[PDB]
């Protein structure tokens, strides 16, 4: 699993 | 009830026995909570990252911040699911 901002 | 330790139910007495109706209505709220949690808690930690590079210091900052803000965030846990859904804090 993640989590990112473009 | 985010803080409830989410685990699937014990009722069925083996891996092949059908689920009665109740057991599959508990056992898919369990598991879309543990999604949910898992996809709140990355998002979050993404939300963080992105605040502190910007680091807004007015509301204008903040209009700015939000016209930008696009978070991406992916749930694979595979059977480990429930277990990392538990071990979130906050």
């Amino acid at each position: 699993s993640s989590g990112v901002d473009l | 009830q985010s803080m409830r330790k989410l685990h699937f139910s014990t009722a069925p007495p083996n891996p092949d026995a059908p689920w009665t109706p109740r057991v599959a209505g508990f056992n898919k709220r369990v598991f879309c909570a543990a999604v949910g949690r898992l996809a709140a808690m990355h998002a979050r930690m993404a939300a963080v990252q992105l605040w502190d590079m910007s680091r807004p210091r007015t509301d204008e900052d903040l209009n700015e911040l939000l016209g930008i803000t696009t978070i991406r965030v992916t749930v694979c846990e595979g059977k480990n699911l429930l277990q990392r859904a538990n071990e979130l804090v906050n």
